[PDB]
Parts: structure tokens; sequence; C-alpha cells
């Protein structure tokens, strides 16, 4: 269903009781997940889902952008960072970022300029996204379309809940998946995708386990 | 000493009169009148912490017994490879594995992953029984079922009940705070906790927390 | 519609437009333009609303004063902080004595056997024992916060965080309501200013190492040579 009483939940069958009277089946994703109450005044809960939707979108694209350059770097392209968790420190190469190892498309050799240029056109972005702008004067701050549906998927409002579904479940596996890029690149030093292949190497040997003994402060 | 009502023993003492605010009535336990951050103003996010707080209280009591017992246990005589507890889960990589109390025939483990894996099958069960009741519960108190987790009756007279409640959350809350400095100190100085009360004991002056200052300093 | 010299200033005791723009409906906000539904519970009744409250965790009006407290004392203490973790480096490259003038490395002067001079001076406090430096500041702050939350020997029906008797007042800057309702704002301002920044110092310690000011004074060296970047690479997972 994803929606209504009925709705599929957290906990599964032990869920009956464990679902506040506020997490109605309104919103998309409601699996009566707020044991902390985080989100027990419907104010706090509209700002808090539009928190999880962006850190969502913003997550889906991250998590995208650190694995395609790494499956890139091995299917042939040379990437003198693939490593996403050092991908930043190729403005200090010699030749500056170039983008799939072309010298001739970007060839960025500045991080001020290009973070100067980033918190315009974000800021600009930003602002229009909370009060609107050239692409939306009076829409939704979730979901607004109207020019963020060039190809119309949701016009209908069956489409449109299941695809809002969709959208935030996508978007919490990427949350999660990005936390786990983080806690691993910082534990094992190593990319996604090589941590993925050593895993499959030996699965039994060169779990998260094998990195347990790291953070052991020993005086 | 009352522990309930407008009357009760408040966090500040008799610095305390103007600070409680207006919602946190001496109705629940451990309610000595700290919300100077106001984050439970609200009645059900108040209600998910009392239950967060007291869960943590109940878990970090267990892991306080469970850090002093093995180091106790293990200057009186008892064989322990890792008596530590901050490395006593490291033991599952050593040679002969996790030998319980150091008897190399009493549980043997080798395997983390399947050790672990039984426990998130059994902590899960267990949890969402926890939320939503199950073999030992159907529709009791969320944080004071009884039945089943009172075997021995201590608590079926209200007053009881009551001050029992107190007695639970602030050895809790005790236990708690001891585990904050358990994790602290741990990080700091790298030693047992039963360790550092004993160099603390050697030398109070110059075996507290300030010899240990000048550690995380970062030096360019 | 005016004239010359009211357009360049003048005349004080003009002032109840001049709250205009830090309190009530049209004030600035955190986006300024483009910042349209500010939460309807950001008034613009308090100092310091900009309507910023992204993460709703101020919707309950009583959550928010305890935020606002916190923030006003927050501020205060950072504005303490940021001009005692300047004042000793500036005056040690000025060329007082002071031992060690960085914040972060001004604590373990109490463990030299000379002790803790205060200006470098050890005919000044002359500081050995943390401890019992510790002990006498944990009585006057207990003390102290205690007199805070409900009242003491300086005022007790007084508000909570602008007492404003004569002890907290004492030159009378706030009798004027509207000097009172814009040197909240000024307060505010200057205490974010000071929170932010002393996040900074933190930041700058643990990323950098040095002073404060011995940053500056790199960064003046050659800005785009040295800077937040040149220590990006510190924190490589290896
Ligand atoms: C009945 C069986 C059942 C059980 C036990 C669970 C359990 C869970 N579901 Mg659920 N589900 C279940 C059925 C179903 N779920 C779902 C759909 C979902 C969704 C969409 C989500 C969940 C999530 C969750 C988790 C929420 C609580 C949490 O965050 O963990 C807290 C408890 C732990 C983290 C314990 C960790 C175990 C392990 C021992 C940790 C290891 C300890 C470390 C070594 C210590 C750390 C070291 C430090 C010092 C660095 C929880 C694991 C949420 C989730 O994934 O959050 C993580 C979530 O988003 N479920 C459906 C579809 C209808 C189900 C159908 O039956
Ligand atoms: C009138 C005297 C009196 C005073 C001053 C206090 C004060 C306190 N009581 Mg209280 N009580 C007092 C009487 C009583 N209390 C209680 C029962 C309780 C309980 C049950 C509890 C308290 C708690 C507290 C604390 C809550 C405020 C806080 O969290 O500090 C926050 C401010 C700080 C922590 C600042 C640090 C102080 C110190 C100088 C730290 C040193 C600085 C470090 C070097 C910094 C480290 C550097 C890092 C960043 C690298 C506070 C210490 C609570 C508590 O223990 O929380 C901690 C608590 O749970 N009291 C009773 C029985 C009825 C009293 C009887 O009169
Ligand atoms: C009895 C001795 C007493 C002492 C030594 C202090 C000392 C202090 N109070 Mg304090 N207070 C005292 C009684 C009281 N205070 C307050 C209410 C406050 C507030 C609301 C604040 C202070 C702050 C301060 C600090 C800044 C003083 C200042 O503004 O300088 C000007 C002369 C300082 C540590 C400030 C602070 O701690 O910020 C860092 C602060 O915001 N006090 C009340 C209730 C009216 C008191 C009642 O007796
Ligand atoms: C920052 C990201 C973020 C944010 C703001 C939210 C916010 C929300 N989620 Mg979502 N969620 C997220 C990430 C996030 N979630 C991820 C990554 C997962 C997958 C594990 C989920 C899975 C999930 C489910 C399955 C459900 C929710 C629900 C909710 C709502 C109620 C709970 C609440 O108030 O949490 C507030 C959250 C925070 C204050 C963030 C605190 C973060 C701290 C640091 C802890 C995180 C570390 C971890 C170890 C709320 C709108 C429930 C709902 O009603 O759906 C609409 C629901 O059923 N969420
Ligand atoms: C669905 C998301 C996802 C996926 C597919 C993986 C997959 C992997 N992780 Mg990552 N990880 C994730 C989430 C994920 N992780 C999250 C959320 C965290 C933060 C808690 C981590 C933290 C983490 C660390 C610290 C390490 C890994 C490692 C690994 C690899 C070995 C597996 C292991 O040790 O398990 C560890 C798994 C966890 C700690 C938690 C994930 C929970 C799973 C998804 C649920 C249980 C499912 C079972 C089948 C493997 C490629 C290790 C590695 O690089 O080996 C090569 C390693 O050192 N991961
Ligand atoms: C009641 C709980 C409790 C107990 C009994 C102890 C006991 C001890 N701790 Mg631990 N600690 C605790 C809580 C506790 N700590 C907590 C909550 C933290 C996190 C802030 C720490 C963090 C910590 C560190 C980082 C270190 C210790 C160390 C020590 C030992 C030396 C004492 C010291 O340096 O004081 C330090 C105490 C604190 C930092 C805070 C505890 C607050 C106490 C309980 C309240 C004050 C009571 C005190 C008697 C009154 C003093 C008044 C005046 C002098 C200030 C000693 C065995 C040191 C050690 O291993 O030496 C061998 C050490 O390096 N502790
Ligand atoms: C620029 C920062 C700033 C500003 C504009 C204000 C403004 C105000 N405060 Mg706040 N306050 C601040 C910082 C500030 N305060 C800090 C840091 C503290 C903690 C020490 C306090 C503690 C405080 C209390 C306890 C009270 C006020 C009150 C007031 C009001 C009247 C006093 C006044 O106009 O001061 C104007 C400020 C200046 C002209 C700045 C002077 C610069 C100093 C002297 C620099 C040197 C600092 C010194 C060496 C540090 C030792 C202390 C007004 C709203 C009172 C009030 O509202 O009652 C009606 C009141 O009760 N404030
Ligand atoms: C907080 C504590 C505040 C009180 C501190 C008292 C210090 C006691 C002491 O031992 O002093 C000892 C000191 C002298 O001590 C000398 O200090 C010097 C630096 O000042 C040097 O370090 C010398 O080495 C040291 O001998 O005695 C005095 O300074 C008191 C004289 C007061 C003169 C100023 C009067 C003006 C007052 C009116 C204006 C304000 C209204
Ligand atoms: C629900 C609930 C309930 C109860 O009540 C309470 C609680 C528990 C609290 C809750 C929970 C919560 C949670 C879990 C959360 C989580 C979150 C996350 C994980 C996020 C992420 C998040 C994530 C994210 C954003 C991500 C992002 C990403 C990105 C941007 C990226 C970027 C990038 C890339 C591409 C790579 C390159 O080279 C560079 C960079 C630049 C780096
Ligand atoms: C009240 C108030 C008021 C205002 O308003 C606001 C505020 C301030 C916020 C608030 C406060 C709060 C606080 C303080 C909190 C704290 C907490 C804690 C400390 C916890 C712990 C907690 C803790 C805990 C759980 C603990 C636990 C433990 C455990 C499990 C253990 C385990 C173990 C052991 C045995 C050992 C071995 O070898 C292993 C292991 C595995 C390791
Ligand atoms: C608004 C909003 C909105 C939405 O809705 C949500 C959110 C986002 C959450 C929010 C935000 C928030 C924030 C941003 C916050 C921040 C804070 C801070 C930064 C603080 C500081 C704070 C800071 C502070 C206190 C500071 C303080 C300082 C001090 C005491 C100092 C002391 C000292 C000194 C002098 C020096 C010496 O040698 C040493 C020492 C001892 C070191």
């Amino acid at each position: 269903e994803f929606y209504g009483p009925n709705r599929a939940k957290w906990l599964g069958p032990y869920s009956e009781n464990a679902t506040p009277a506020y997490l109605t089946g309104e919103f998309p994703g409601d699996y009566g997940w707020d044991t902390a109450g985080l989100s027990a005044d419907p104010e706090t809960f509209k700002r808090y889902r539009e928190l999880e939707l962006i850190h969502a979108r913003w997550a889906m694209l991250g998590a995208l952008g650190c694995i395609t350059p790494e499956l890139l770097a091995k299917s042939g392209t040379q990437f003198g960072e693939a490593v996403w968790f050092k991908a930043g420190a190729q403005i200090f190469s010699e030749g500056g970022l170039d983008y799939l190892g072309n010298p001739s498309l970007v060839h960025a050799q500045n991080i001020v300029a290009t973070l100067a240029v980033q918190v315009i056109l974000m800021g600009l972005v930003e602002g229009y996204r909370v009060n609107g702008g050239p692409a939306g004067e009076g829409l939704d701050p979730l979901y607004p379309g109207e020019s963020f549906d060039p190809l119309g998927l949701a016009d209908d409002p069956d489409t449109f809940a299941e695809l809002k579904v969709k959208e935030i479940k996508n978007g919490r596996l990427a949350m999660f998946s990005m936390f786990g890029f983080f806690v691993q690149a910082i534990v094992t030093g190593k990319g996604p995708i090589q941590n993925l292949d050593d895993h499959l190497s030996n699965p039994t040997v060169n779990n998260a386990f094998a990195f347990a003994t790291k953070f052991t402060p020993s005086a | 000493i009352e522990w309930y009502g407008p009357d009760r023993p408040k966090f500040l003492g008799p610095f305390s009169e103007g600070d409680t605010p207006a919602y946190l009535t001496g109705e629940f336990p451990g309610d000595y009148g700290w919300d100077t951050a106001g984050l439970s103003a609200d009645p059900e996010t108040f209600k998910r912490y009392r239950e967060l707080e007291l869960i943590h209280a109940r878990w970090a009591m267990l892991g306080a017994l469970g850090c002093i017992t093995p180091e106790l246990l293990a200057k009186n005589g008892i064989p322990f490879g890792e008596a530590v507890w901050f490395k006593a889960g490291a033991q599952i990589f050593a040679e002969g594995g996790l030998n319980y109390l150091g008897n190399e025939n009493l549980i043997h483990a080798q395997s983390i992953i399947a050790t672990l894996a039984f426990q998130v099958v059994v902590m899960g069960l267990a949890e969402a029984y926890r939320a939503n009741g199950g073999p030992l519960g159907e529709g009791l108190d969320p944080l004071h079922p009884g039945g089943a987790f009172d075997p021995l009756g201590l608590a079926d007279d209200p007053d009881t009940f009551a001050e029992l409640k107190v007695k639970e959350i602030k050895n809790g809350r005790l236990a708690m705070f001891s585990m904050f400095g358990f994790f602290v100190q741990a990080i700091v100085t790298g030693k047992g906790p039963i360790q550092n009360l004993d160099d603390h004991l050697a030398n109070p002056t110059a075996v507290n927390a300030f010899a240990y200052a000048t550690k995380f300093t970062p030096s360019a | 519609k005016k004239t010359i010299r009211e357009k360049a200033g003048w005349w004080s005791n003009g002032g109840n437009e001049k709250l205009s723009a830090f309190y009530g409906p049209d004030r600035g906000l955190w986006l300024g333009p483009l910042s349209g539904t500010t939460p309807a519970y950001l008034t613009g009744e308090f100092p310091g609303d900009y309507g910023w409250d992204s993460a709703g965790l101020s919707a309950d009006p009583e959550t928010f004063k305890r935020y606002r407290e916190l923030e006003l004392i927050h501020a205060r203490w950072a504005m303490l902080g940021a001009l005692g973790c300047i004042t000793p480096e500036l005056l040690a490259k000025n060329g007082t004595p002071i031992v060690e003038p960085v914040w972060f490395k001004a604590g373990a002067q109490i463990f030299a056997e000379g002790g803790l001079d205060y200006l470098g001076n050890p005919g000044l406090v002359h500081a050995q024992s943390i401890l019992a430096t510790l002990a006498v500041q944990v009585i006057l702050m207990g003390a102290i916060e205690g007199y805070r939350v409900n009242g003491g020997p300086a005022g007790e029906g007084l508000d909570k965080l602008h007492p404003g008797g004569q002890f907290f007042d004492p030159l009378g800057l706030a009798e004027d309501p509207d000097a009172f309702a814009e040197l909240k704002v000024k307060e505010i301002k200057n205490g974010r200013l000071a929170m932010f920044s002393m996040f900074g110092f933190f930041v700058q310690a643990i990323v950098t190492g040095k002073g404060p000011l011995a940053n500056l004074d790199e960064h003046l060296a050659s800005p785009f040579t040295s800077n937040a970047f040149t220590y990006a690479q510190k924190f490589t997972p290896q």
C-alpha cells in the first residue's frame, strides 16, 4: 500500500504499537520510525521531511558521483585521482583537474575561483529553491514540477505518489550507502569499488572486522 | 525526601525554584527539573525521550558491570587473554578465540561474523518484542512491563514501585555518566577503568586527567 | 522626499523606523530577498530574528525560549572567548613576555614549574595548582550560574537574559527602550559572529595547529599561496 494505516512499517509485523499517533500514512516513506519522537510537531515534521528529501537527492547524486569515476577508472580511463575522497586534491596536481583525464576539457587550476563560482551559483539556486524564482514563483518546496518535469512523469496523483515513495526510498538507500562510503573510507582508506573487489576476493577475512582494532587507543 | 510533586529534589538544589519548566511536573521518576535546553516541551517527545533515557540507563548499567567485572576477576587470579574492555572484542582474532573465563572448554568462539549474525537475529527479535510485545507480553507498559520481568515481585505496591523507579533511573544515570567516562578516559588514557583507579590511588595529585591534557594538541 | 542632512544620518533620537530593519515583518532575513516563507513563530519580536529555522527546531515556543537563552549565553561566552584567544597573542607579538600566548596551549602553562604567570610576570597571579584553580573556579561559577538561573545578591526579580539592575547595567546604556532594542540586536549579532569565529578558532586549531593570529599573518603573507585548502589533504585517510 505504502499509505494509510495498513502501510509497510519499519519493524514489519512487530510494528502495530511502535508507531506514533502523528505518523499517519500521509507522507512518502512513512514506515512509522520516530522512536525518538523528533517529529511530534507537524511543523518540525515538515521541516525534517524537507531535510530528508534534500539530503536524499544530494546523496543519490553523490553516490552516483563516487561510483562512476572509479568504474570508468578501471574500465580504461586514467583518472589522475579516481578515488572520490581524493578527487578534490587534483587541483594541486601539475595539470590541474582534468575532467575525464582530458587535458583539453576543463583544466582547472585554481580552487578558490572554482569555489567562488560554486558559492555564487549554489546560493542563487538554493535561495530560488526556498522562495522561488525564474523556475517557479509559487510551487511546492519539495515537488515543484512545471520546469523540473520536462518529461512529465507525475501528472497522475497515483503515479506521483508511488514515484514519491520510490524517490525517498532510493534516497534513503543512497544516504545509508553514502554514510557507509564515509565511514569505510575513513576506516579502510580505499575506494568503494575497491572495497567491494576486496570483499569479493575473500569475503570472510577482509570484511570490516579486519579493521576493527584500528582505532584502539593503546596508551 | 519526596522525589515527586512540586517539592521534589531538583538538579540545582536551592537554586532551582525558577529554572524548572512548567511541563516538568513531578510525575515521572528522576524529574529533577533539568530541561534547560527545552528538548522535552512536547509531551510525546518527552515520553520518547524518557524511554530512551531508561533504555540507555539499563544498557549502561549492564555495560558498566560488564566492563568492571572482567578486570576485577583478572587481577583476582583468573586468566583473561584480554581483560581490558575496549580490547575484549579483539579476542576472536587470537589463536584460541574468545574463551569466556579463560576456559578453553567454555565457549571457544572463533568466528565474529557468526557471533554477530546470531546477535542481530535475537536482538532484533527481542527489541521488536520490546516495542510491540510478544511471547512475554501483549499490551504492557513500554518501559515497566512486569509479569515475566518480575519473577521476584518487588514492585506490586505503587509506592515501592515509585521509589524503585527512582532508584533504577538514578543508578542508571550514574552508570551512563560512568560509561561516558569509561569511553573518554579509555580514549585519553588507553588503559582500563580499574587500572585508572589504581593509578589515581597511587598518586592522586599527578595521576589525574590533567596529566593527559596536552595529548590532543595539534601542534602543526 | 527628505533633505540632504537627514539622508546623511544626522539627528539622533529619530529612531522608530530604524528598528524596522531588525524587528517586525519587513526586516532583514537570512537569505535576504531569497527567503520568502519565514516560520510563523519567528514573528520578528526577538532580537536577531532573521527567519532562520530551516531545521524547525524552535517550533515549540517554550523550547524556542530555551534556545534563545542558550544562544545568548553561548554568544556572551564566545565573545569573551574570542577576545581572550587573541588578546594574549596580540600582546605577545607587541612584546609582552607571555610564555604561551596561543590559546589552545595557554592551559599547559600551569604545568611549568614557574607557574602560570598572568602576563608573563611572576609577581602576578603565579598559579601552580591546576586542581586548586579548578576548585576555586567550580565553586565560584556554580554560585554564579545558580544565581543567574533564579536570582541572587545582584537582583532576583529580574529578566533571565537582561537583568539590567545596577550590577549588570551600571552604565545605564539600556534605559532608552529603543536603544535597548537595538543594543540587543548588536549584542546578538556580535555574539553570533563570535560564536562563528570561535568555531573557526577550534577548527583552525584542529586543522592548522598554529595560533589564530599566526594563521592571519601567514594568510596575509601570501593568501592564495596559503589557505585552508593548503591543509585540505591533511586528514587524508591513509
Ligand atoms: C521483523 C523483523 C525486522 C527487524 C528486526 C527489523 C529491524 C530494523 N529495520 Mg526493518 N526490520 C524488520 C522488518 C522489516 N523492516 C522493513 C523495512 C525497513 C526500512 C525502510 C528501514 C528499516 C529499518 C530497520 C532498523 C531500524 C532500527 C535501527 O535503526 O537499528 C538500530 C540497532 C542497531 C544499529 C544495532 C546494530 C547491530 C550490530 C550489533 C551493530 C554492531 C555494533 C558495533 C560493533 C558497535 C559500534 C562500534 C563503535 C564504538 C564505533 C532495524 C534494524 C531502518 C534502517 O535500515 O535503519 C538502520 C529503515 O530505514 N526496516 C520491512 C518492509 C515492510 C520489514 C518486513 O518485515
Ligand atoms: C547548590 C549547589 C549545586 C550546584 C552548583 C549544582 C550543579 C549541578 N548539578 Mg546538582 N547542583 C547543586 C546541588 C544539588 N544537585 C543535586 C542533584 C543533581 C542531579 C541528579 C544532577 C545534578 C546535576 C548538576 C549539574 C547540572 C549543570 C551542568 O550540567 O553543568 C554544565 C557545565 C559544565 C559541565 C561546565 C564544566 C564545569 C567544569 C569547570 C569543567 C572543567 C572544564 C574542562 C577542563 C573543559 C574540557 C576541555 C575540553 C573542551 C577539551 C551541575 C554541575 C546533573 C549532572 O550531574 O550533570 C553533569 C545531574 O544529573 N544535580 C542535589 C540533590 C537534590 C543537590 C542538593 O543541593
Ligand atoms: C563518577 C564517575 C567517575 C569516576 C569515579 C571517575 C574517576 C576517575 N577518572 Mg573519569 N571521567 C568521568 C567520570 C568519572 N571518572 C566522566 C564522566 C568523564 C568524561 C568527562 C571522565 C573523563 C576522564 C578522563 C579523560 C580521565 C579520567 C580519569 C579519572 C581518574 C582520575 C581522576 C581525574 O582525572 O578526574 C577527571 C574527572 C573528570 C574529567 C570528570 C568527572 C567529574 C566528577 C565525577 C565530578 C567531580 C567530583 C570531584 C571529586 C570534585 C572535584 C572538585 C574540584 C577539584 C573540581 C579517576 C579514577 C583520568 C585517569 O585515567 O587518571 C588515571 C583521565 O585521564 N576520567
Ligand atoms: C529516521 C529516524 C528516526 C528516529 O526517530 C530518529 C533518528 C534515528 C535520528 C532518525 C534517523 C536518521 C538517520 C539514520 C539519518 C541518516 C542520515 C544520513 C545517513 C545522511 C546521509 C547523507 C549523505 C549525503 C547528503 C551525501 C552527499 C554526497 C555528496 C554531496 C557527494 C559529493 C561528492 C562526490 C560525489 C564525490 C566527489 O569526489 C566529491 C564530493 C564533493 C564528496
Ligand atoms: C538531561 C539533559 C537536560 C538538558 O535539557 C539537555 C541535555 C543537556 C542534552 C540533557 C543531558 C543529557 C545527557 C547528559 C546525556 C548523557 C547520555 C549518556 C552519558 C549516555 C551513556 C550511555 C551509555 C551506555 C548506553 C553504555 C552502554 C554500555 C554497553 C552496551 C557495554 C557494552 C560492552 C561492554 C560491557 C564491555 C565489553 O568489553 C564490550 C562492550 C560491547 C563495549
Ligand atoms: C540557527 C540555526 C538554524 C537551523 O534551523 C538549525 C541550525 C542550523 C542548527 C541552527 C544553527 C546553529 C548554529 C550554526 C550554531 C553554532 C553554534 C556555535 C558556533 C557555537 C560556538 C560557541 C563558542 C563558544 C561558547 C566559545 C567559548 C569560548 C570560551 C569559553 C573561551 C575560553 C578560553 C579562552 C578565552 C582561551 C583560553 O586560553 C582557553 C579557553 C578556555 C579556550
